[PDB]
């Protein structure tokens, strides 16, 4: 009965907000989900619409609507899973740093075409879902984001090598910076793990 | 169980990392030999392409290991 | 000239990540063993692997400074 849930939620949105961009984009999500035959996409649209209902005229609601649009437009199911986990994190704790981390991580994961980035993002999102409202969860989401950025920097390096010594050196520095940041975050996570085990 | 699956995946990724280390050794030797045989502009570009391939494979192995690390942290909490 | 230096930088990065792999696999194995059975001895080895990882981070930072010097020489 998921489609009926989505329809009733859209009706509630229509009742609550008149001639608002959130309402028009919610109707757009409604039609894009009705056209879509994927159950995961239906669940993601449901979650985004419910988040918009809970926080009307909010930055999180607008960004989540646009993220749900970008996720429905993508035909990759792994990206849909990542977006669903991130939107669930946002639904549980909206006014938290984890919400922003998960929103931006899903926004970047929709763009990424690498399967390893999607896998590590799903792992980090499930780790944050396991023990939410903790320092370790924030560190995990930030680590996943830094890994995605490392992949993006490698893509840039390749594309610039195909086609400038100063630009190559600049991109090498920008890669090593985020590499060091990734390993530092990993060491911090390992320290928190050491303290949790003892 | 989940830990058994993670351990199987870890053994497979360790074998893959050993293969990547072999690639690193062979690439270092090849770069040294090509430097001794004659450096060139287009030769430098070819060496760049090979090096980027090796770096890409190594980084993918690293990211798979880090994803398994994240799953393990989620399990232990 | 600069392409040769970039070649050497990438080779150094490869050699460093080769040891990063060993350290990270050691940490993952120690975590799996800790999940299987709680032993106090394993925490010391986890800390040792973490210290090795920190030393590797220091080496990467040294490489970054080496590249920063070349950037200064090229731009100015």
């Amino acid at each position: 009965s998921e489609k009926e849930k989505v329809e009733e939620l859209a009706q509630r949105i229509r009742e609550q907000l008149p001639d608002t961009e959130l309402a028009r984009e919610a109707q757009e999500l409604a039609d894009e989900a009705r056209k879509s035959d994927d159950s995961e996409a239906l669940k993601v649209v449901y979650l985004a619409l419910r988040i918009v209902q809970q926080l009307p005229d909010t930055e999180l609601a607008r960004e989540a609507l646009e993220l749900a649009k970008e996720a429905v437009k993508s035909t990759d199911s792994e990206a849909l899973k990542v977006v669903y986990l991130a939107l669930r994190i946002v639904q549980q704790l909206p006014d938290t740093e984890l919400a922003r981390l998960a929103l931006e991580l899903a926004k970047k994961a929709v763009e990424m075409t690498a399967q390893e980035v999607l896998e590590i993002a799903r792992a980090a999102l499930k780790a944050a879902q396991a023990f939410p409202n903790t320092e370790l969860a924030e560190l995990m989401l930030r680590l996943a984001e830094v890994a995605a950025r490392v992949m993006k920097e490698l893509e840039r390096n390749d594309e610039e090598i195909k086609k400038d010594d100063e630009s190559l050196l600049e991109d090498i520095v920008e890669l090593l910076k985020e590499i060091i940041k990734l390993w530092k975050i990993l060491v911090e996570v390992s320290d928190v793990m050491l303290k949790l085990i003892s | 169980g989940p830990v058994d699956e993670i351990d199987k995946e870890v053994k497979k990724l360790e074998e893959e990392a050993k293969k990547s280390q072999e690639e690193v050794e062979r690439l270092k030797q090849e770069v040294e030999k090509a430097s001794k045989a004659g450096l060139d502009h287009e030769g430098d570009s070819r060496i760049f392409k090979k090096i980027h391939d090796v770096v890409t494979k190594q980084i993918k192995v690293i990211l798979r290991l880090i994803a398994v690390y994240a799953e393990l942290v989620a399990i232990i909490g | 000239s600069k392409q040769k230096e970039a070649i050497k930088v990438y080779l150094e990065l490869l050699e460093v990540h080769s040891r990063v792999l060993k350290a990270l696999i050691e940490q993952i194995k120690l975590f799996i063993e800790l999940i299987k059975r709680p032993d106090e001895d394993l925490a010391d080895k986890v800390r040792k692997s973490s210290e090795e990882l920190k030393k590797i981070i220091k080496e990467v930072e040294k490489i970054l400074r080496k590249v920063d010097d070349i950037l200064y020489k090229v731009k100015s």
